[PDB]
RNA sequence: CGAAGGAUUUGGUGGAU
């Protein structure tokens, strides 16, 4: 196991925000990837834990197990504002598109928030969603018209209709990553799995299944399906080159490892 | 001043009290006959104190 | 016998109304022993007084009740431990125990530890009774109240000066706190204004 | 001897 | 050999005495396809004649 | 979607899905009907022994169950089926798309409430008719009249009156005339449960904020108010044994009992059902007994009984606490692994994400039991990822081995004793266990480490004996022939290891194009199949150490696969939600299926007549019948394009 | 009757009977099937206590709100071992948490200073330092009270020299080398000192200049306590007692804003207790005896600032209210600092006491003995009564030889002769 | 050896026999 419970690069990839446990308390810190800062936000409650971590374009949104969302400005090193949901259920996932902010609780309740207005816009429940371990907002224009959600399978829901639109057979294990690589092409990954399913949104057919040498922890995509970088649970980084161009199952082309001089 | 200092003052303020064990009220039955029960309550307080 | 088994004590909780004096003081003993054995909610404690003070008519019952009353708050060990009594109970308490009776209660050298109850009583006086502020001064001299009990008593009197008109008994109370632990008075004033 | 509390067989009526 | 609950072993002058399950004798058939076991109920015969199993040899 | 080789018949291991269960009496035998997804199950209250099941699965999940003598009413989507002894006799179809929500049958009337606050009324065509079939009229309650309908209830001594209870308040409708006759006063709190009291004109009502309201409808006023702060009522039921008692279910899983005469609490049962699964979904006193049945969404049905008072006098004062008497349960989460216990095919072992190991009986008895985890001396363990069983040495020492998630050691399980064994097996290479296997003789256990090491222990003494270090990546499969001579291993590194177990030497090494995921070894035929990462199944014969058959067609990773007991067929399941039957002699797919839920595990029975499969959803096990065991089956290769079009 | 039907009265149901009468017959029959019960018929105050018992079935006051831990039930949970990431090869002779950062320092006869990042789930090792030929009988962190940027580790063993390891700036982690210094000059008092193995670190305020700096205390051959400057190492003053020095403990008495005095408490085997004023050249200011003391082995203070609960600036300096005195017999006399008479005479342990340490708040006393395995109990203060639920016979402690409380979070570390540091967390904190 | 004890007896219910 790694001391870093959660981490996430900024969109530019120049700054990394990570959360680690100091004694019984979690602390959140930020470091500059391109090149030390000794300032960490301290959670005063041992019970309080960081469930979600999301950068904003210089604030970072943190999902709490308490059932509320904190907005953190790293420069001031203080929580500027806390968005509190009515329920106390822990937030499972968080995503953003400008002012739009969508989160999901352990009750599988969708919520909508506005950064500019600091208000809870709408909250709703959609049937056939028994768990929601992942939330991702489709990048359609400048507004949200559909949402990709996955706990064991993957489902597509329309905000206006408040109903599911399409369903994709997902992994047996809980889904860990649901990043959208390009239009009508989003990658999926599950905990303790070496396989990534590339699904077509419009059609729903598995275009490709990318295979890692070991269980995949994190996923990073370059450009528009140009490449995908996946961190393996064994500590190695695998790179897939043009995975969207036998054809069903592809393996990583380049493998990167870190080892000390001693060995 | 700080709040945690006030909390530590509260903790400092708390004082011990004589805890009750199984063998603290056994002797009462020995001297329960022909006793004014006001004195019985007084003895209960005395042992409790 | 069941002190160790906290679960069994809880089931013993569900398991005074009689006009007979002997029956009321019998209930007093049961409440006193159990409270030290197992801590209870202040609502239980406050509700207990309302029963004790409802039919408190015999003198010997009053004496045993007052000893019981003081004990219960000493068992209380939570926030609001020394907060003011609520209005209905305080009116009930003073009616069945005049101020002079309590002043005599504090007079005796063998008084049981009651500073938790006394401090909670003092804040009740300031909140509800402006005439008895002088009795607070006499009350404080008789019993030495522990530090944080003093701090809260300084805390509420500060609001009195801002709200209540300046009075001799009001400043004399402050003058008393100027006499004892002058530095602590500044701390209360520093934190509050 | 402590109070015997037998889990007597219960058949429905 | 048998699954009859009546048979004793499947699961002062009077002998508490009932039939028991037992195999008196056994031999292979010279055809090398079956073997018969003498028992209380009678001569049981077990054979491989069905040969519904798939047992390929040197297959590619 | 239809298999020419397999056909479903029943699911194993599920007692209740969370829908409230109904109760009824057949003569002197009382029965409980419980919903199981798209089917139901009737149990005898005297012994809880299964009696009958639905002949066919409903196309939609059952929402409400009602029982009346020989007939049980099940509602699903917009149509209500009348069932007798588990058979379909007459189906009721509503004229609106709105699905049914609640059911009430009194006298010759059947009342059905839909989501749109519409109540449908039916009458028996004949007074002596066994069940209501004719449609009388439709009554709809508007928002002004009241809120959404909480339930449909009928109080005793009411001629042709339906006591509809809504979220806002209670409403009375005369179904014969179809008119609102009485409207109850508005209640401050949200109503959640309603139950008719035995006494006349009083109905118990449960709110969301721990309030029980005993509304006398004749006088139209509150009678009593029991307060349960910080709770919501889930079920209500009164004791009809001549003793005035009341039962409160709550989402927290606590069952409370009040004595209305004395206005006191008798006893409280905590956590009888899990809160996360809805706690006490339903709890009912059996008519005229001290018997109270309880159920929940955790796939468990329990019963509690009130013994006679131990005091010769003041028996009401001295009330014995409710006592556990009998119950069933099953997995509270979908099973992760399955295996057939014995050759006879009477018992099956099951492991789930709930960290619990169960043994499910296959026969009508439906007996089900937990594997006791109490350790031997010389919380639940983490979920299993691999398991092997063997039966030669049952009753002498441990005969089961298991590998736990994120666990460096394997635990043993004794089938005869139904308790944990006294042996634990370590990988000894700082690696997690990824494969577990046992020899046919039952003396040896094989453990595969994530670091590529294979450790061989002894089952009876639990002592390390042999260690083979060939694989450099995780070992995903181990198998030994019946002769205990040649052992086979596979690893994620893409190689297949061949050993002489007797002499401890290399017979050979074979490298495959794609990494291997799993292994299954057929001892009789001496063939073993491999699930490769390239979405292919590779069959290899140990004797000649060459690839024998390669199978293609799966569109995604292969979740599970197995050999037929005859060694002639392999059936596999993959993440593309398909089950394909492959005929090894011709090396082609002969049948294909499409499952709504991906089949996680697939296992043949020892006899071959039966096939057990587990899916991603559902707390039961889907068991299939092998039709080739009753007739011949063609081996013509299935059309791939048509099968893809079907998917 | 709130409601009346019109249909029932009009309709005539054949046996022909009118509804309302027919309804009455139905009411009678059901009344025959079940008797009418008596509860339906039924429809400051003295009944307050009766009502409140009915409202709730939970009667134990919630401990989450209470700031004082319960007297008799301790909510303690075990976490991952601290040494698991990098095991030691000898006994854990001493333990010490960093005053602010989440680090746990270990030492022993391995001659290795292993510092771990205590998180409770991984417990990885930050760095290590081997001191060739220098056994470690005791090690401790030190943070200057004035310059918060000054960190330092002081270590000593059965040797006539002491090692100091500077951790200021980036020396702890980034530096490829360790800045260490050897204190080996006693300035003419070498006869009094044979070894540095027993030492402690405290703060001394030079009153005339108001400057505050660290001091290093040592145990001498003949009742001698030698005091050295923490950084410069110069010999400041020496204190003498009579009989063989057994142990000494340190107390702070604040005087005014920014002013405090450092009192040194030393005890003899007799229980004779000396108190030196280190702000006045170490002159005795009080003398007393341990009531019924004999074979004394350890002395400790807490409830305020101390080596286990150091302060981060002058204003956090607080006076300890508790004082414990161990013994070979296993008695632990307790004194309330607020001849003295002990408040209690704890006697649960039956072997020689070796470790007495209070919680940072002074609410718990942990006594342990190295003589026998699992020799450890926790006493609730001021109740002076031992906790019962923990430890149990199944609790792995071994030959307890080191104990430490984290400054915050209520974490407990207990090392044993086998080199394992086991970690527990107090739920109240 | 050892995460909030160990060992012995015993009532009843459930499944087999």
């Amino acid at each position: 196991d790694s001391p870093v419970l959660q981490s996430a690069y900024d969109p530019s990839g120049q700054y990394l925000c990570y959360v680690t446990v100091a004694l019984d308390k979690q602390r959140v810190g930020v470091q500059p990837t391109q090149r030390w800062n000794e300032n960490f936000l301290y959670l005063e409650d041992s019970k309080l834990k960081v469930t979600c971590l999301k950068w904003v374009n210089v604030a970072i949104i943190l999902g709490m197990n308490n059932g509320e969302i904190w907005l953190y400005s790293v420069l001031a090193n203080e929580v500027t504002y806390k968005f509190t949901t009515g329920n106390s259920y822990e937030i499972k996932d968080i995503d953003l598109m400008g002012n739009q902010l969508w989160c999901i609780d352990s009750s599988d309740a969708f919520y909508q928030f506005d950064l500019l207005q600091f208000k809870l816009l709408q909250h709703f429940r959609i049937n056939n969603c028994v768990q929601l371990n992942k939330l991702t907002i489709v990048p359609a224009g400048d507004s949200v018209a559909q949402l990709l959600v996955a706990s064991h399978s993957i489902s597509l829901i329309d905000i206006e209709e408040k109903k599911v639109v399409m369903t994709f057979p997902g992994h047996v294990s809980p889904v860990s990553t649901l990043q959208v690589i390009t239009n009508e092409f989003f990658i999926s990954g599950a905990e303790g799995d070496r396989f990534l399913n590339v699904y077509d949104i419009h059609s729903g057919m598995t275009k490709c299944v990318l295979v890692a040498e070991s269980d995949i922890k994190e996923l990073s995509h370059s450009g528009q399906a140009d490449s995908i970088a996946v961190t393996t649970e064994d500590g190695s980084l695998e790179i897939f080159v043009d995975p969207l161009v036998g054809n069903k199952s592809k393996k990583s082309s380049k493998k990167i490892q870190i080892v000390s001089k001693d060995g | 001043e700080d709040e945690e200092d006030i909390a530590l003052e509260f903790i400092n303020g708390e004082k011990k009290d004589k805890l009750v064990n199984m063998n603290s009220f056994t002797s009462m039955f020995d001297n329960i006959q022909n006793v004014q029960m006001d004195t019985f309550f007084d003895r209960v307080m005395k042992v409790l104190t | 016998f069941n002190s160790n088994n906290d679960e069994k004590l809880n089931q013993l909780v569900p398991i005074l109304a009689s006009k007979s004096k002997d029956c009321q003081i019998a209930a007093h003993t049961i409440l006193v022993v159990f409270a030290t054995a197992l801590p209870l909610k202040k609502t239980i404690i406050l509700a207990a007084m309302e029963t004790i003070l409802s039919n408190l008519d015999a003198k010997e019952a009053k004496h045993s009740a007052l000893l019981t009353i003081c004990k219960l708050f000493q068992t209380l060990k939570g926030q609001g431990n020394v907060d003011q009594l609520p209005s209905k109970i305080f009116k009930l308490f003073d009616s069945k125990f005049d101020t002079v009776s309590i002043l005599t209660f504090l007079d005796k050298e063998d008084k049981p530890v009651c500073d938790k109850f006394i401090t909670s009583y003092t804040r009740s006086i300031a909140r509800y009774d402006r005439s008895k502020l002088n009795i607070i001064l006499s009350l404080l001299k008789k019993i030495r109240l522990e530090r944080y009990e003093v701090r809260l008593i300084i805390t509420d009197l500060i609001y009195l000066s801002e709200i209540l008109e300046d009075k001799s008994q009001l400043v004399e109370l402050f003058e008393y706190f100027i006499s004892i632990n002058e530095d602590l008075v500044l701390k209360c004033l520093k934190s509050l204004g | 001897p402590k109070v015997v509390r037998e889990a007597k067989k219960v058949e429905m009526t | 050999v048998s699954r009859n609950m009546a048979l004793n072993g499947t699961l002062l002058s009077t002998r508490k005495m009932r039939p028991e399950v037992r195999v008196t004798s056994v031999q292979f058939s010279p055809t090398a396809n079956a073997f018969a076991a003498a028992s209380t109920e009678g001569l049981l015969i077990y054979s491989t004649n069905d040969t519904i199993l798939f047992d390929p040899f040197d297959l590619d | 979607k239809n298999s020419k080789i397999f056909s479903p018949f029943r699911i194993i291991g599920n007692v209740s899905n969370g829908v409230p269960f109904a109760t009824g009496t057949l003569g002197s035998t009382f029965y409980i009907v419980t919903c199981v997804g798209k089917t139901f199950q009737i149990y005898d209250a005297n012994t809880l022994h299964l009696l009958f099941v639905s002949e066919k699965e409903t196309p939609s999940s059952i929402v409400a169950l009602s029982a009346h003598f020989h007939y049980v009413y099940a509602a699903y989507e917009n149509k209500v089926g009348i069932y007798k002894r588990g058979i379909e006799e007459h189906l009721l179809e509503l004229e609106t798309d709105a699905n049914v929500e609640h059911l009430c049958i009194f006298g010759d009337y059947l009342c059905a409430s839909t989501d749109d606050n519409s109540i449908f009324i039916y009458k028996k065509s004949d007074p002596q008719d066994k069940y209501p079939s004719e449609f009388y009229t439709k009554l709809t309650v508007t928002e002004i009249q009241g809120g959404e309908i909480v339930s449909l209830q009928h109080l005793a001594t009411y001629l042709n009156k339906l006591t509809v209870v809504t979220k806002s308040n209670v409403l009375l409708f005369n179904v014969r005339t179809g008119k609102l006759v009485f409207t109850s006063n508005e209640f401050p709190d949200q109503i959640t449960t309603a139950e008719p009291a035995p006494v006349l004109d009083i109905i118990a009502l449960g709110t969301v904020t721990g309030e029980v309201i005993m509304f006398n409808m004749r006088k139209g006023k509150r009678i009593r108010t029991i307060k349960i702060p910080q709770s919501r009522i889930s079920s209500l039921s009164f004791r009809t044994d001549g003793s005035s008692h009341l039962s409160v279910g709550t989402s927290s899983g606590d069952l409370i009992f009040y004595d209305l005469d004395r206005r006191s609490r008798i006893h409280v049962l905590k956590n009888i059902h899990r809160e996360s699964y809805g706690g006490v979904t339903q709890a009912t006193f059996l008519n005229g007994q001290p018997i109270i049945v309880t159920s929940g969404g955790d796939n468990s049905l329990k019963e509690y009984v009130f013994d006679p008072s131990l005091s010769q006098g003041s028996g009401d004062v001295v009330v014995q606490p409710p006592r556990y008497l009998r119950s069933r349960g099953g997995h509270s989460q979908p099973p992760s692994y399955i295996a057939f216990a014995d050759s006879q095919s009477h018992f099956m072992l099951s492991a789930s994400k709930d960290r619990s190991l169960w043994s499910f009986s296959l026969r009508k008895d439906a007996q089900s039991q937990e594997m006791s985890q109490r350790l031997h001396k010389k919380s639940k363990f983490p979920e299993i990822v691999a398991l092997a069983i063997e039966n030669a040495r049952i009753g002498e020492w441990e005969n089961i081995i298991t590998a736990h998630k994120d666990e460096k050691f394997a635990r043993t399980w004794d089938m005869r004793n139904k308790r944990v064994g006294r042996w634990t097996f370590d990988t000894t290479d700082d690696g997690f266990v990824k494969s577990v296997a046992m020899s046919q003789c039952g003396n040896f256990g094989f453990i595969g480490s994530s670091n590529g090491s294979i450790t061989i222990y002894n089952m009876q003494s639990g002592i390390l004996r042999k260690k083979y270090k060939l694989h450099k990546r995780a070992v995903t499969g181990i198998s030994l022939d019946g002769m205990n001579r040649k052992m086979v291993s596979c690893g994620l590194d893409g190689i297949v290891g061949f050993y002489d177990f007797n002499k401890s030497t290399l017979l050979g090494k074979l490298k495959l194009d794609a990494p291997i995921t799993a292994m299954v070894y057929h001892r009789s035929s001496d063939l073993f199949a491999l699930a490769l990462d390239d979405l292919s199944i590779v069959v290899i014969d140990a004797v000649t150490q060459r690839v024998v058959r390669q199978l293609w067609g799966h569109s995604n990773r292969i979740t599970a696969f197995d050999f037929s007991p005859e060694g002639r067929w392999i059936v596999s399941a993959s993440l593309d939600s398909t089950i394909r039957t492959w005929d090894l002699p011709t090396g082609g797919c002969i049948d294909g299926i499409i499952v709504d839920n991906v089949a996680t595990n697939v296992k043949f029975s020892p006899n071959g007549d039966l096939l057990a499969t587990t899916h991603v959803t559902g707390n039961g096990i889907c068991i299939w019948t092998n039709r080739a065991q009753f007739k011949t089956v063609s081996t013509r290769t299935i059309d791939e394009s048509e099968f893809a079009r079907m998917a | 009757a709130a409601w009346i039907d019109s249909d029932d009265e009009k309709i005539k149901v054949p046996i022909k009977i009118n509804g309302v009468h027919y309804i009455n017959r139905l009411r009678s029959q059901f009344e025959k099937i079940y008797p009418r019960p008596k509860w339906v018929d039924d429809e400051g105050d003295i009944n307050a206590l009766t009502k409140i018992l009915s409202t709730t079935y939970n009667y134990k006051d919630t401990l989450s709100n209470s700031k004082l831990l319960p007297p008799k039930k301790l909510d303690i949970v075990r976490l991952k071992d601290a040494n698991a990431s990098h095991p030691s090869h000898s006994a854990i002779q001493s333990l010490s948490f960093h005053p602010s950062k989440p680090l746990l320092l270990t030492g022993g006869y391995d001659k290795t200073l292993r510092i771990y990042h205590i998180d409770g789930k991984t417990n990885h090792l930050v760095t290590s330092l081997h001191l060739v030929g220098s056994p470690i009988q005791t090690c401790t962190f030190y943070t200057s009270l004035s310059n918060q940027n000054q960190q330092n580790i002081f270590t000593a063993g059965r040797r006539r020299y002491m090692h100091s390891w500077d951790l200021s700036l980036e020396n702890l982690t980034h530096s490829q080398t360790a800045k260490i210094e050897k204190f080996s000059r006693l300035y003419g008092h070498e006869s009094t000192q044979r070894s540095f193995e027993n030492f402690k670190v405290a703060h001394l305020q030079n009153s005339q200049t108001n400057s505050v700096h660290g001091i290093v205390l040592l145990q001498g051959n003949n009742g001698w306590i030698n005091i050295l400057h923490s950084t410069s190492g110069l010999w400041l003053m020496g204190c003498k007692i009579e009989g063989v020095i057994t142990d000494f403990c340190i107390d702070y008495q604040p005087i005014s804003r920014g002013k405090f005095r450092t009192i040194l408490i030393a005890v003899n085997a007799y229980g004779e207790v000396w108190e030196f004023d280190l702000n006045k050249n170490g002159h005795v200011i009080r003398r007393w005896k341990d009531q019924g003391g004999v074979g004394i082995t350890k002395i400790q203070v807490g409830g305020g600032t101390t080596t286990t609960c150091p302060a981060l600036q002058i204003s956090k300096i607080k006076q300890n209210r508790w004082l414990a005195v161990g013994s070979e017999s296993g008695f632990v006399n307790l004194y309330d600092r607020n001849t003295p008479t002990p408040v209690a005479a704890l006697d649960q342990l039956t072997t020689t006491i070796s470790n007495l340490q209070f919680s940072p708040d002074g609410q718990i006393l942990c006594m342990a003995s190295r003589a026998v395995k699992d020799a450890l109990r926790l006493v609730h203060l001021p109740s002076c009564s031992v906790f019962s639920n923990w430890p149990t016979s199944g609790t792995p402690l071994g030959k307890v030889t080191s104990v430490a409380f984290s400054p915050s979070g209520g974490l407990l570390a207990v090392g044993n002769e086998q080199g394992k540091v086991r970690l527990w967390k107090l739920n109240h904190y």
